[PDB]
C-alpha cells in the first residue's frame, strides 16, 4: 500500500501547487477588476519596488547567460570525457558493496535519534520563551 | 554610441523589445545583446542560429560558439 | 565471413581468435576456462553456449 | 510509514493555506457583489509571496554557485578504495560524537533555563 | 527466546497498521479538500465573469493590472528555473560509475550522503538552540 | 460510452485551439489578431475550476483503446497550458485586456493523486502519454 501510495502524495502536492497558482491568479484578478478605481497606490509602490528589483535582477544579465550555460556548455563536455576513462576501470569495485549496506543502517538510526532530540531541546526552549 | 549598450540589456521598457528587434539585422553587438536579452531559451536560440547563418564576417569558431550556445538552449 | 567464404581464411580465423580473447577479458560476464583451448575454428565457444542456454548474449558490449 | 507521516503533515499544513488564500479570494468578491470591500489582502500576501521568493532567488544562486564548485571539482575529477570507506565511517563515528556533545550541549542549556524559570 | 520477539513483532505490526490506516483514509480526505476547493474555486469563474460583464458596461479601459500580470509571470518564471536547475542537477548526478548502477556502491554513497546532510542539521539547529541560549 | 463520445471531440478541439496560436514568435493588426484567436477564450475558460477539474479527472482515471486516446489528449492539453500559462498571463491577457490564474495550480500541484498518477504513467510503454506525463511534472515543479 505504501510504496505504489506515494503516488497520491506526489499527485496531491502537484495539485496543490497548481491550485496555488490559480488561487494566486484569482487573488490577483480580484485586485485588478474591483481595484482600479484607479485609487491604487500607497502600499502598492513598495510592492512594486520589491518586484522591480527582483525582476530585471534576475534578468539580466548577468545571470542568465553566463552562468547557466557555462554550466550546461560544460557539463556536456565533462560527460563526453568521463565516459571513456571509465572504459574500463577496469570493474570495479563494485562488488564489495553488500554492506557497506549494513553499516550504514546503524548510523541512520543514530542520526535520527539526535535530530529528534534537538528538536525536543528547543521545545523544552520556546518554553524558554520564560 | 556611448557603448552604454550593456546597460541596454537592463532596460525594462516595453519600447526596448521592438527596438532590438527592428535593429537586429555593429549590429552584432545588438544581437549578442539580443540572445542574451532573451531569458527565454527558444527565442535566444533562434537568434544565435541566425547569427551563425548571417551573411557579416564572423569566425567559424564564433559561428560554432553560437551554435554551441544555441544548441544548449535546446 | 568465416562460414560464408568457401575458402583458407587463416587470417580471419586468427583475428576472430584474437577478438574472442579480447572480448572475454573485457567483460567479466564471459570470463574463464573454456576459451584457452579455443584457437578459432567453428569450435565457437559462444556457439556452444548459445545452443544450451540461449542466444541471449546480453546487452551490447563496447570497448571502454 | 514514518517518513510518510511528515509528508501528510506537509500536505496538511499546505491545503490549509491554499484553502484559504482561495477564501480571501470567493465570498470577498461575493460582497462585492452585494457591495462591500476585502482588499488591501493582497497587497499582504502578494508582498508576502515576494518576500517569499526573495530568498528562493538567493537559494538559486547558492545552489548555482555550488554546482560549478562542484563541476569544477569534477574536472579535477578523474583515479582505487576499501580503506576509505572505513576511514569515513571512523570519522562519522567521531562527527556524530561532537554533534552529540552539542545537542546535550544545548539540551542541558535549555534545561537550565527551564529550571531557573520555576 | 524467539517467541518473545515474535510478540513484540505482533505488536508493533498491528500499531504499524493502525498506521497505515490511518494515513490512508488521511490521504482521502486531504484529497477531498482538493476536489471541493477546486469545484468551487469556481464556481468563483460567477462571481469573477460577472464582474467582468459588469465592468465592461462601464466607461472603459482597464489598468494597473499589467503589473500584477507581470508579478505572476515574475513569480512564475523562477519556478520555471528551479525545474531547469533540477533538470541540471540530475544530469550531473547521472554523469558519475558504469557496469552495474544497481550495485551496493552508490547505494552506500547515497545513503551516506543522506546521513551527512541530516547530521549537518542536527549540527546548527543544535548550534540554535545552543546560540539562542545566550538571551536568557 | 456516450460520455466519452462527447468528451473526446471537445478535448480535441481544446488541444487544437491551444495550438491555434504561435507562441514561439513572441517568446523567441497584431492586437486584433490576438483578440480573434480562439486560444484566448480557451485559456480563459480552462482557468475556470468546472473546466480544469474535468480535464484533470480524465488523468486520474485512466484505462477502449478509444478511451486511452482521451487520456492522451488530457495530458497533452495540460502540458500545453503549463508551458504557455505564463504567456497567457503576461503576453496575451493584457492585449485583449476575465480574471486570474491561481485556482488552477492548487488543484494541480497541491491535487496529489494527479501527480502520483502521472508518475505512474511514465512507465507505460503509449509514448505520447508517458513522454508528456514526464514533461508535466517538470513544468509543475
Amino acid at each position: 500500500n505504501q510504496t505504489t501510495s506515494v503516488a497520491k502524495i506526489a499527485q496531491y502536492k502537484r495539485k496543490l501547487m497548481d491550485l496555488s497558482h490559480r488561487t494566486l491568479q484569482v487573488l490577483i484578478k480580484q485586485e485588478i477588476q474591483r481595484k482600479s478605481g484607479y485609487a491604487i497606490q500607497a502600499d502598492e509602490e513598495q510592492l512594486r519596488v520589491q518586484l522591480d528589483t527582483i525582476q530585471g535582477e534576475l534578468n539580466a544579465p548577468t545571470q542568465f547567460k553566463g552562468r547557466l550555460n557555462e554550466l550546461m556548455s560544460q557539463i556536456r563536455m565533462q560527460n563526453h570525457f568521463g565516459a571513456v576513462r571509465s572504459e574500463e576501470r577496469y570493474y570495479i569495485d563494485a562488488d564489495l558493496l553488500r554492506e557497506i549496506k549494513q553499516h550504514l543502517k546503524q548510523q541512520q538510526e543514530g542520526l535520527s535519534h539526535l535530530i529528534s532530540i534537538i528538536k525536543d531541546d528547543l521545545e523544552d526552549i520556546k518554553l524558554v520563551e520564560h | 554610441q556611448v557603448d552604454l549598450a550593456d546597460k541596454l540589456l537592463q532596460v525594462a521598457s516595453p519600447f526596448l523589445e521592438p527596438h532590438l528587434v527592428r535593429m537586429a539585422k555593429r549590429y552584432m553587438d545588438l544581437l549578442w545583446r539580443y540572445y542574451e536579452k532573451n531569458r527565454s531559451f527558444s527565442n535566444a536560440a533562434r537568434v544565435l542560429s541566425r547569427l551563425a547563418d548571417m551573411h557579416t564576417e564572423i569566425s567559424l569558431q564564433q559561428r560554432l560558439e553560437y551554435i554551441a550556445r544555441a544548441i544548449l538552449s535546446a | 565471413l568465416f562460414k560464408s567464404r568457401d575458402p583458407k581464411p587463416l587470417h580471419l580465423l586468427d583475428c576472430i581468435h584474437v577478438l574472442l580473447i579480447r572480448y572475454v577479458e573485457n567483460p567479466s560476464q564471459v570470463l574463464n576456462c573454456e576459451r584457452r583451448r579455443f584457437t578459432n575454428l567453428c569450435l565457437d565457444a559462444v556457439c556452444g553456449y548459445l545452443v544450451e542456454l540461449q542466444s541471449m548474449s546480453s546487452s551490447v558490449a563496447v570497448q571502454a | 510509514i514514518q517518513r510518510n507521516t511528515l509528508n501528510i503533515d506537509k500536505l496538511k499544513i499546505e491545503t490549509a493555506q491554499e484553502l484559504k488564500n482561495a477564501e480571501i479570494a470567493l465570498r470577498t468578491q461575493k460582497t462585492p457583489p452585494g457591495l462591500q470591500h476585502e482588499y488591501a489582502a493582497p497587497a499582504d500576501y502578494f508582498r508576502i509571496l515576494v518576500q517569499q521568493f526573495e530568498v528562493q532567488l538567493q537559494q538559486y544562486r547558492q545552489q548555482i554557485e555550488e554546482l560549478e564548485n562542484h563541476l569544477a571539482t569534477q574536472a579535477n575529477n578523474s583515479h582505487i578504495t576499501p580503506q576509505d570507506l572505513s576511514m569515513a565511517m571512523q570519522k562519522i563515528y567521531q562527527t556524530f560524537v561532537a554533534l552529540a556533545a552539542q545537542l546535550q550541549s544545548i539540551h542541558e542549556n535549555v534545561k537550565v533555563l527551564k529550571e531557573q524559570y520555576l | 527466546e524467539n517467541g518473545e520477539k515474535i510478540t513484540s513483532l505482533h505488536r508493533e505490526v498491528e500499531k504499524v497498521k493502525l498506521d497505515q490506516k490511518r494515513l490512508d483514509q488521511e490521504l482521502d480526505f486531504i484529497l477531498s479538500q482538493q476536489k471541493e476547493l477546486e469545484d468551487l474555486l469556481s464556481p468563483l469563474e460567477e462571481l469573477v465573469k460577472e464582474q467582468s460583464g459588469t465592468i465592461y458596461l462601464q466607461h472603459a479601459d482597464e489598468e494597473r493590472e499589467k503589473t500584477y500580470k507581470l508579478a505572476e509571470n515574475i513569480d512564475a518564471q523562477l519556478k520555471r528555473m528551479a525545474q531547469d536547475l533540477k533538470d541540471i542537477i540530475e544530469h550531473l548526478n547521472t554523469s558519475g560509475a558504469p557496469a552495474d548502477t544497481s550495485d551496493p556502491l552508490q547505494q552506500i554513497c547515497k545513503i551516506l550522503n543522506a546521513h551527512m546532510d541530516s547530521l549537518q542539521w542536527i549540527d546548527q539547529n543544535s548550534a540554535l538552540l545552543q546560540r539562542k541560549v545566550e538571551e536568557v | 460510452a456516450e460520455k466519452w463520445e462527447v468528451a473526446e471531440v471537445v478535448l480535441e478541439v481544446f488541444y487544437k485551439l491551444l495550438r491555434d496560436y504561435e507562441p514561439q514568435l513572441e517568446d523567441f493588426g497584431e492586437e486584433i489578431i490576438a483578440y480573434k484567436p480562439p486560444g484566448f477564450s480557451l485559456m480563459y475558460h480552462l482557468l475556470n475550476e468546472p473546466m480544469l477539474e474535468l480535464a484533470l479527472s480524465l488523468l486520474e482515471e485512466g484505462v477502449k483503446k478509444h478511451l486511452e486516446k482521451a487520456v492522451q489528449h488530457c495530458l497533452a492539453l495540460l502540458n500545453l497550458t503549463l508551458q504557455k500559462e505564463n504567456l497567457f498571463m503576461d503576453l496575451l491577457r493584457e492585449s485583449q485586456l476575465v480574471c486570474p490564474l491561481e485556482q488552477l495550480l492548487q488543484g494541480i500541484n497541491p491535487k496529489a493523486d494527479n501527480v502520483v498518477n502521472i508518475a505512474r504513467y511514465l512507465y507505460h510503454g503509449n509514448p505520447e502519454l508517458a513522454f508528456e506525463s514526464a514533461k508535466i511534472l517538470c513544468c509543475i515543479s
